[PDB]
């Protein structure tokens, strides 16, 4: 439950890590919150407040909304982080090349994706831009639940396809192999 | 799957139904928002008031997150300065001007969210629209409910014909810090209550001076007529066998977001008939007449609570 | 007074007066006096856009920016606007002392900034302000402000020698019949101020050749 | 007396109406779904923007609700669902109020105008179903004010400006085709029985076997008719 | 030529000659007239008006030096003091995806030297760094001549003085100048070490450049070496000492007079 | 202002001012200033005037302009940059900033009291002629007080009891602040120390700026005498060191690192420390100083 | 939203061409001026301008306010007008245009300059009461001449409106209620008009009196003169063109004046057929 | 002036009120400090707040002086503003209706929008930008009430004290890293019966018969650091070493200052 600053550890003893602001070999806790460590290398410690309004980090599984499907894109706002909330939204985009690493030239995003969907991604890479920007490749990574253009609740039939239960329709979109 | 808490913010409209009609369950199944507040049940008010120091009157109002701050600041008007004075007349020896009020705009609201107040309402921008409608609904409610008398703000020269050199002035002015739910109503409870603070200093014209002169130690209260108090809600409809509504009074934000159709009743009990100053209803077709009726009730209780907290 | 209507107010120019910028201009006509600094052509961080700034030392913002929209569209037409689309040219203008017939200072006086910039220009922009005076007739070049508020004021900008009229702006009556002859007039001092101001131009290059 | 009303009256604008009843003439403008300037825009579902310009002076605090009521309730009429990021304007100058020969003119006035209200509401009605936009159902609205004086008490309908200050209360109604309130407004001291049989006095506008309903089929039906005379 | 030419003259009215850069010919009936204030030019049978004044505008050859501005997707945008703002391509820079990795390569306010690939012919240039040597500057201080004159080198490793380490200058043909310290992690803003003597030196070398470029003293290689020279030998004789590097001053104006001398 | 730098160009720069001796980009040693060409009652129409110009090429133009007001704000200041809204917070500021020195001056406020109920009204305007390309605070220090200097008020035939009177010539008209030849007063200063660790460096670059460590502002003012001078301090305020505002440098290749290497910079994250700061001042403040050099020149300055 | 709608080039030529052919898309000559229908609401103030497919609508307004500190003898005169998401869907509410910020200027200085109003008789008391005259020009939709239809609306509107009237007892002014008092006519000296022309030709070669919307994009310059029928010309603005030589400036100003008469004659009998109705006598 | 967004009084302008026709040293100075009440979790709705009261004189005569802040989480910034990998530090303080002079909420008057600065000052240097790319931090001040020409800066100095010492709290709440905690503090020199010398913790300027300095610092307890000093005086240079001495009381408030923060913090929250 350390206030910012208090004297955590001489550098000697532990290593930088998350919410750790090192300066004159003395490291110092960054945020107030209860500490934790680690434990060839020595240990980490790390400082953590009780929602973490994390900033999106490459390589983490993101959980977010399609706002909209374009041709060359999609524009998604990224929800939730994994295991944090977040209560600041930062809006993410997913490339059609990125969507599906096999048939990259068959895969479109009208059947990839659609409106109104909740879909889990990697994120690629920093923005570069005011939009970060997110990949679903891995078969993991797909649409987890859908509302159909009609308004009913849509149940997973197929990887390909999703079925409209009342409708018995079925639209195209990549899903979540878990 | 259920992540709790992570499930909420997707699909939110959902997780509300399930909490509004729960499947039968080891429980006793009473319909809970997402707040933890039966529909039914409704924020406390606590108003604390005589706060700020340098307004002539003060009143704090919190409904639970929500918080309104309310401050009366009076000045006075040159009679002179006014376009369009003419002289009352105490007593006369079938034509109705505007209003002593209205036509000198004598009483001067405005509700202020504060760029602190949400992550929704931020700073440096022009007046949001809920904060704009708001403000005028407090100004249409004053000079309707007639709650602050043009009389009271009068001021008499008083020679040994006597004549009105001025009308006090009373500014009100209210500041949200936090806003989570219903805004109007936390505020008119508000405004009556700092009105009924105010304690304008008592003022005389000195002749040599030819100045309006207000007396240090010298107290008077504004006479408020009657404690109209309001009570608002919103329906929740399950669409995105009639879809089924429910009423939500009191409304926490997100429960603002979700719902499209309000309702805003202010009534007065002390005269002891229930009466009704004001009512509001806007985007739905559940609010019919047997239903508008029926929120008086609820009004009435409203009403009864609120005047405990405002003594 | 003490001026024949032929006759100007002493003008001293002065091109390339500050010492780093890409181009710079100092105009003064008798007692007003015009700085103007002007980027060159730049991109900020189709056809080019100018922007009119006009700041008046302390010694109405719907005048200033009306002045600021007639320099622009006054230079824009002489200036090459079309050659470069992704610039952006800002015409920055100070005025330290007023004597009336500012507009004509500024307009000149940047016409001059710009030809140290160096940006192309089809032509000297020059005007001057001119009056009827009332059937007698003594149509005046250079209005005086005291001039100014007793007769009506012409303000007239000319594509150099040309005829040609790109500006021409009036807030004072005048009957018709009188204004046949105070344009000319003005007409007329432009080609006087653009000979001064070719002059100005002139000069500073032969030095600068010669160093 | 009775309503009066034409449609097309702006030749540019998609659609386009002018109603005059009560002493108000509103001349509206309605744009078709359009691209929402993102600020403005909301992804899922269309945002409808209702402009109300005075007749004299500039907006008033009192101006921006009577548009913020204005859209809500024409929200449910339209079918905002149908155009997805489609921004909808509606704009309504008001040409003509009834004087109030009692008071000198005052330009700013921040109470709510209950008595514009009603000719709004049927103005724009006229003018969105001159654009086509679509519409689960059409609706209609009417004002009725309450008067003491005369003892018992007097329904004064439609009210003039000088009515709504003289009279006790003010109540404003606007009833869907499917016969339900969409919006209600009232201001003053009354009850809410004297408030049940204004919601009655106000249900007549709205179900017949003045006639609103039969207005706007009319006024329509000639316009429709007008249009497809080329059928032959 | 001779005589200077002022915007609104008429050149020539002949139909032989061509329009050049600089000179405006009226629509319709032929005639040729300056737009620009400067010396008359007569190459190719073509007349041009050659600006006394202008900013610069790129050409193939010139090898220049800018700070990124803007990192535009697909591309990078520099400033090469040109009058409308440079853009490089991803493709021309040199690579150890790319896409997801090109803030990595280049930042906002990077430094780097290259060379125009191409001329938009709005004035736009394009720059390719694809040349092994050029890349990433480092170990060094800004300076703007705000001229530079083109020559077939533009880029050389001087000897130093006071036991400096050899100092690399890089003149852009655009008007920005690289005085670093001479010596695959190439895109790194890392710096190794810069001896203090050499600190002091590169500004000295800073110093004739600044100095002959106001005293409107061409630059180029000889002359900014030589610059050095004379400088240093100004700070032995002075009664400062060898370290006053300042040749801001009237003392600027001297190590000039002395070169023009 | 807010000049832009790459990570490594501001690396040389912050250890180039670290190193014990200065050594600075310009060679400048830390007490001496840039060339300055300046001239006074450059603008007509005003009571006083003035204009400055640098080696950066930043130039302004400043006058002040007086009417007796009856005994409301004293002296009142209007900064008019050319890309600036007037509403911009940063220049209300520094506009406080340069007030604040003249009013705490006492001299100054002392000098304008003409009577009880009537006291002169200083209107200053500081206008940048020039585009804003770095922090322009130091030229409208020098520049407010030359034009202050060049100030002249009319001469009041009043005995000074009664209501003021006032003479038509304006050769009569007192200077304010004038020369030494009573004690003379001198018109307020107002300069910018910078400090790379433990150097203290004046007149400080654009380009040095964003390496700064620490950066205040101290507004001094002397009494004439008639081991210089005797001085007094008014105003100190913290600019913040541009250098925050910075991009990051990538090493060669730990979210902070464990150890500060050689080449990388990284925007200064601590504030200010204890020790530089009263050593900062004491240097501005010392007898013999800077200030006293700089105040001096001033005075020498052409006058109308 | 693109800020601006551009004419598609292909369509930009045909205009081009059609001038210079003489022959233009709106079906009639260059030195036409389309129909105009000017309709004055029953309502005192209230004025309607028509020309082809433009109308703007003003209507007047007369306040009772404090008077500003600086100028406590002169009352205030506000011409507002307000570009109208309604005129084209561009526009936005609460957001400056060029156009809107030169329209109401422009006009100012035409009422201003000619002096039809008094200043003088605007001052009720000379401390602290003042005359608020307005005219709110609302533009229905925007085809060509803004300026010129709201000058005819502005110029009619005005003389339409009728004061509260004011009397003096006993020392003490009161303004008087509508219904205590009857109205009082504006005190109008003599009445200003405005005309717009556009030149669509590089030198200025083509001039046009009226310009059609998308004529309106094409034309490189124009300018707009303000004359008063008797020739005392209030406001000359050719702000900003390419070049057009002064003679044909000089030949569209005398056009002008034939322009002007007819449109006073209209005026004066339409303010004529209405009045008769109202008070027939 | 009618703003088309705001109701708008009469035309005419109001007057102030008018009234018809010797503070004792309140307290020790090195423990003069006001107690103060902090509290986290005014507003949740923003990632963090804090509120702030003093006490006019003694104890707990009134509440004089009361602060709310609301801190925005990183926030994402605007599209159209250019890249920073630096976060973005912005400060807007607006004073409350409630003044002995009425201010206008559009107004955002000069005296306000100067504190703002020393604010974003004072909270900058202990913010780590370096860590959050793309993101925009927001730290606004709403003053309920003031402490409460030379007089009017020694009343601002205390507002500011307090305006980084609830800024301190608020990027607490929030997960917004901090090099240290920023607490605020006054100090000034003042003359009492021939007193001259003498230094106090905190102004209290109406009891000060006059005022001749002040200085109101942030140090950063833990860090021998001060991230914003600002001084007003008419010293002697002679006499500068007490100016050392004034700086110094400064930093020795704000260690008193910290610790209500630190307790405030430290408490059950």
């Amino acid at each position: 439950l350390a206030l910012p600053g208090q004297l955590l550890g001489p550098i000697s003893k532990y290593q930088p890590g998350p919410g750790t602001h090192v300066h004159e070999s003395n490291l110092y806790s960054s945020l107030l919150g209860t500490v934790h460590v680690t434990q060839a290398e020595l240990p980490t410690i790390s400082v953590s407040a009780a929602k973490r309004e994390i900033l999106p980090e490459v390589g983490n599984i993101v959980l977010c909304r399609v706002i909209r499907i374009t041709p060359r894109q999609a524009v998604v706002t990224i929800l939730v982080c994994g295991d944090t909330v977040l209560d600041a939204e930062w809006q993410g985009l997913i490339r059609v090349q990125d969507i599906r690493a096999t048939e990259k030239d068959r895969v479109k995003v009208y059947e990839s994706f659609r409106p109104g969907d909740i879909v889990r991604a990697e994120v690629i890479s920093l923005g570069d831009q005011a939009n970060y920007y997110l990949s679903t490749a891995r078969n993991e990574l797909g649409v987890i639940l859908a509302t159909s253009e009609a308004g009913n609740t849509m149940y997973p039939v197929s990887w390909r396809e999703y079925r409209d239960p009342i409708t018995g329709l079925t639209e195209l979109r990549k899903v979540a192999k878990p | 799957t259920f992540p709790r808490g992570i499930f909420a913010k997707l699909s939110p409209h959902p997780y509300l139904l399930r909490t509004l009609c729960p499947d039968p369950s080891n429980s006793s199944s009473t319909p809970q928002r997402t707040n933890g507040r039966r529909p039914n049940e409704a924020r406390p008010f606590r108003v604390n008031l005589g706060s700020l120091s340098h307004a002539h009157g003060s009143a704090l109002v919190r409904a639970g997150d929500t918080t309104v701050l309310c401050g009366v600041r009076g000045e006075v008007l040159p009679v002179e300065r006014i376009p369009l004075f003419r002289q009352p007349d105490v007593n006369g020896s079938a034509t109705v001007g505007r209003g002593e009020l209205k036509e000198y705009d004598l009483l001067v609201p405005n509700i202020e969210l504060a760029t602190g107040s949400a992550p929704q309402f931020l700073p440096g921008v022009p007046p949001t629209a809920l904060a704009q409608t708001l403000s005028t609904r407090v100004y249409s409610l004053l000079h309707s409910t007639r709650l602050v008398s043009a009389e009271e703000l009068r001021i008499w020269y008083r020679p040994v014909q006597d004549r009105v050199v001025a009308y006090w002035v009373l500014y009100i002015d209210l500041v949200f810090l936090s806003f989570d739910g219903n805004p109007f109503d936390v505020a008119w409870a508000a405004v009556v209550a700092a009105l009924r603070d105010t304690k304008l200093p008592v003022a005389r014209w000195d002749p040599d001076r030819e100045m309006v002169v207000c007396s240090k130690t010298e107290t008077m209260k504004l006479t408020i007529k009657g404690l109209p108090i309001a009570c608002s809600a919103a329906v929740f409809l399950e669409k995105e066998e009639k879809n089924r509504h429910w009423i939500l009074l009191d409304p926490d934000r997100l429960e603002e977001s979700l719902c499209k159709e309000v309702i805003t009743m202010v009534v007065d009990f002390s005269d002891g008939e229930t009466r009704i100053r004001a009512i509001e209803k806007q985007g739905g077709t559940v609010f019919g007449r047997e239903l508008i009726r029926s929120f008086a009730l609820v009004a009435e209780d409203r009403w009864k609570v609120v005047k405990e907290v405002m003594k | 007074d003490g001026r024949r209507w032929n006759e100007l107010r002493r003008v001293h120019a002065q091109i390339r007066t500050q010492a780093a910028a890409d181009g710079s201009s100092y105009l003064e006509m008798g007692h007003t006096k015009v700085m103007c600094v002007v980027t060159g052509p730049s991109e900020p961080g189709k056809e080019a856009e100018v922007v009119v700034s006009i700041v008046i030392a302390g010694f109405n913002d719907k005048r200033i920016i009306e002045m600021q929209s007639t320099v622009a569209n006054a230079l824009s037409a002489s200036l090459h606007t079309h050659l470069f689309p992704h610039s952006q040219i800002t015409i920055s203008l100070h005025v330290l002392s007023q004597d009336g017939s500012l507009l004509a200072a500024l307009i000149n006086a940047a016409t001059l900034a710009c030809v140290d910039a160096g940006i192309p220009m089809t032509d000297y922009v020059v005007a001057c302000t001119a009056g009827s005076t009332s059937e007698n007739a003594d149509p005046l070049l250079d209005l005086n402000h005291q001039e100014e508020q007793e007769l009506p004021w012409l303000t007239v900008a000319t594509l150099g020698e040309s005829d040609k009229v790109a500006v021409l702006v009036c807030e004072s009556r005048v009957q018709v019949s009188r204004l046949e002859g105070m344009l000319a007039v003005g007409v007329d001092g432009c080609k006087q101020i653009r000979a001064i101001l070719d002059h100005v131009v002139r000069q500073k290059g032969r030095r600068m050749i010669r160093e | 007396t009775a309503p009066e009303a034409a449609l097309g009256v702006l030749p540019r604008a998609d659609g386009s109406a002018r109603y005059s009843h009560a002493g108000y003439t509103v001349t509206a403008s309605v744009n078709g779904p359009i691209e929402a300037q993102r600020r403005d825009e909301h992804p899922y579902e269309a945002h409808v923007d209702v402009i109300v310009r005075p007749a004299a002076g500039v907006g008033g605090t009192r101006e921006r609700h009577l548009e913020s009521i204005l859209q809500s309730s024409f929200a449910q009429i339209i079918l905002v669902k149908s155009f997805p990021r489609s921004l909808i304007q509606i704009v309504l100058q008001v040409e003509e109020s009834p004087e109030n020969e009692y008071v000198n003119t005052k330009l700013v006035q921040a109470s709510l105008n209950f008595a514009v209200m009603p000719a709004l509401f049927q103005t724009a009605m006229l003018a969105l179903l001159s654009a086509g936009v679509p519409m689960r159902a059409t609706a209609t609205a009417t004002a009725i004010a309450l008067a003491s004086e005369n003892g018992a008490t007097k329904t004064l309908i439609d009210p003039s400006p000088r009515q709504v200050e003289l009279a006790q209360s003010v109540h404003v109604f606007a009833f869907t085709s499917q016969d339900e309130l969409l919006l209600a407004e009232s201001e003053g001291d009354f009850t809410i029985k004297e408030w049940d049989a204004a919601y009655e006095t106000a249900k007549n506008i709205c179900c017949r076997p003045p006639d609103l309903r039969h207005f706007i089929r009319s006024t329509m039906e000639a316009k429709v008719a007008t249009d497809l005379h080329w059928k032959s | 030529s001779s005589d200077i030419v002022t915007p609104g003259e008429l050149i020539t009215t002949s139909p032989q000659f061509m329009r050049g850069h600089g000179t405006y010919i009226p629509p319709g009936t032929t005639s040729i007239i300056s737009s620009v204030a400067g010396t008359i030019l007569r190459t190719n049978k073509l007349l041009s008006v050659r600006p006394l004044r202008a900013r610069y505008t790129p050409e193939v050859g010139d090898l220049v030096v800018g700070r990124i501005i803007e990192v535009q997707a697909r591309r990078w945008r520099v400033d090469v003091g040109s009058t409308q703002f440079a853009s490089l391509p991803l493709s021309a820079i040199n690579l150890p995806t790319d896409e997801l990795q090109m803030r990595s390569f280049f930042s906002e306010g990077d430094l780097l030297v290259a060379e125009v690939q191409g001329v938009y012919g709005d004035g736009g240039a394009v720059l390719h760094t694809r040349s092994l040597k050029y890349g990433k500057l480092r170990n060094g201080v800004f300076v703007a001549v705000s001229g530079v004159v083109r020559s077939r080198r533009q880029v050389w490793t001087l000897e130093g003085a006071n036991g400096a380490g050899l100092i690399d200058v890089v003149l852009g043909v655009n008007g920005y100048v690289w005085i670093a310290k001479h010596t695959a992690n190439m895109y790194s803003s890392q710096n190794d070490r810069i001896e203090a003597e050499t600190m002091r030196e590169i500004a000295r070398l800073r110093g004739v450049v600044m100095a002959l470029v106001e005293n409107g003293l061409r630059v180029d290689e000889d002359m900014v070496m030589r610059g050095y020279r004379e400088a240093v030998e100004m700070a032995l004789v002075s009664p400062e000492g060898p370290e006053d590097v300042y040749l801001g001053g009237e003392r600027g104006r001297q190590l000039a007079a002395a070169l023009t001398a | 202002q807010h000049v832009l730098l790459s990570p490594a160009e501001l690396a040389y720069l912050h250890a180039s001012l670290s190193l014990t001796p200065p050594i600075r980009p310009d060679g400048r040693s830390p007490t001496q200033f840039r060339p300055l060409i300046a001239e006074t009652g450059i603008l007509p129409g005003a009571n006083g005037s003035a204009r400055v110009c640098f080696a950066d090429g930043t130039e302004a133009i400043v006058g002040v302009k007086a009417e007796v007001e009856k005994t409301a704000s004293w002296v009142e200041i209007t900064v008019e940059i050319p890309g600036v809204r007037d509403d911009d917070s940063g220049m209300v500021f520094l506009a406080q900033l340069l007030g604040e020195a003249l009013l705490a001056d006492g001299e100054f406020v002392k000098k304008l009291w003409i009577n009880r109920r009537y006291h002169w009204k200083l209107y200053i305007d500081i206008l940048l002629i020039s585009p804003p390309l770095s922090y322009p605070l130091p030229l409208l220090s020098l520049t407010t007080h030359l034009a202050l200097l060049s100030t002249r008020l009319p001469r009041l035939k009043s005995e000074g009891d009664e209501d003021p009177y006032f003479d038509d010539d304006w050769a009569v008209a007192p200077y304010l602040f004038p020369r030494s030849s009573q004690p003379t007063t001198r018109p307020p200063i107002t300069l910018l120390v910078m400090a790379v660790g433990n150097n203290i460096l004046f007149d400080p670059s654009k380009e040095e700026l964003a390496v700064a460590d620490v950066a205040l502002a101290v507004s001094v003012t002397a009494t004439d005498v008639d081991r210089g001078r005797k001085l007094r301090l008014l105003s100190i305020r913290t600019i913040d060191p541009p250098s925050r505002l910075t991009p990051p440098g990538v090493p060669n290749s730990i979210s902070e690192p464990i150890e500060p290497i050689e080449g990388v910079w990284r925007a200064p994250r601590g504030g200010a420390k204890r020790l530089v700061l009263g050593a900062l001042v004491q240097k501005v403040l010392e007898k013999g100083g800077v200030v006293d050099e700089v105040l001096d020149a001033l005075e020498g300055v052409e006058l109308t | 939203m693109p800020r601006e709608v551009e004419p598609s080039l292909s369509e930009r030529q045909f205009v081009l061409q059609a001038l210079q052919e003489g022959l233009r898309l709106d079906g009639r000559q260059l030195d036409q001026y389309r129909p105009l229908s000017l309709t004055f609401g029953d309502q005192y103030g209230v004025a309607d301008v028509t020309f082809g497919k433009t109308r703007v609508l003003a209507k007047a307004s007369a306040e009772v306010t404090v008077p500003y500190a600086d100028r406590p003898l002169d009352g205030i005169f506000t011409i507002a007008t307000e570009l109208s998401p309604m005129t084209s869907p561009t526009f936005e509410v609460n957001r400056p245009t060029e156009t809107e910020v030169l329209l109401s200027r422009l006009l100012e200085k035409t009422i201003r300059r000619s002096g039809a109003l008094d200043t003088e008789s605007l001052c009720l008391v000379a401390g602290q009461k003042c005359w608020s005259i307005r005219v709110d020009v609302h533009v229905m939709s925007h085809d060509g001449n803004l300026v010129d239809a709201a000058c005819i609306a502005v110029v009619a509107a005005l003389r339409h409106f009728r004061k509260p009237d004011t009397s003096i007892e006993s020392g003490v002014l009161t303004i008087y209620t509508p219904a205590e008092r009857e109205p009082v006519p504006l005190s109008w000296l003599h009445t200003p008009f405005c005309v717009t022309w556009s030149f669509f030709g590089d030198e200025g070669e083509i001039a046009v009196l009226d310009a059609t919307w998308l004529e309106e994009q094409v034309r490189v310059g124009s300018c707009t003169i303000s004359m008063n029928k008797h020739g005392e010309i209030c406001q000359i603005a050719k702000l900003g063109g390419t070049p057009v030589e002064a003679v044909s400036l000089l030949q569209c100003t005398s056009i002008a004046l034939t322009k002007v008469k007819e449109f006073s004659d209209l005026v004066d009998k339409k303010l004529a057929e209405d009045f008769k109705r109202r008070n027939p006598g | 002036m009618t703003d088309r967004r705001r109701i708008n009084g009469p035309a005419g302008a109001t007057i102030p009120p008018v009234y018809e026709d010797a503070l004792k040293i309140r307290s020790r100075p090195s423990n003069i400090i006001r107690k103060i009440y902090l509290k986290t979790g005014v507003t949740p709705s923003a990632s963090g707040s804090a509120y702030l009261e003093l006490e006019t004189s003694a104890n707990s005569g009134v509440s004089g002086l009361k602060l709310s802040c609301t801190v925005h989480g990183p926030r994402s910034l605007p599209r159209s503003s250019p890249f920073s990998p630096h976060m973005v530090v912005s400060t807007h303080v607006k004073y409350a209706p409630f003044a002995t002079k009425q201010r206008r909420g559009y107004l955002r008057d000069p005296t306000e929008r100067d504190l703002g600065i020393h604010l974003e000052a004072a909270l900058r240097g202990a913010i780590i930008a370096d860590r959050w790319p793309k993101s925009g931090v927001d730290i606004i001040i709403s003053i309920i009430e003031g402490d409460q020409q030379g007089d009017e800066v020694w009343d601002m100095m205390n507002t500011l004290s307090g305006c980084i010492t609830v800024a301190s709290a608020a990027l607490a709440d929030a997960g917004i890293d901090c090099v240290d905690t920023v607490a605020g503090g006054v100090a000034a020199l003042v003359q009492d019966s021939d007193g001259s010398p003498e230094i106090v913790v905190d102004p209290i300027p109406s009891e000060h018969r006059k005022i001749l300095a002040a200085c109101c610092v942030a140090y950063l307890p833990m860090r021998d650091e001060v991230t914003n000093l600002w001084f007003r005086g008419d010293l002697p240079a002679s006499d500068m070493d007490l100016y050392t001495e004034l700086v110094e009381k400064g930093i020795q408030a704000s260690r008193s200052a910290n610790r209500v923060l630190v307790d405030c913090l430290t408490e059950t929250v």
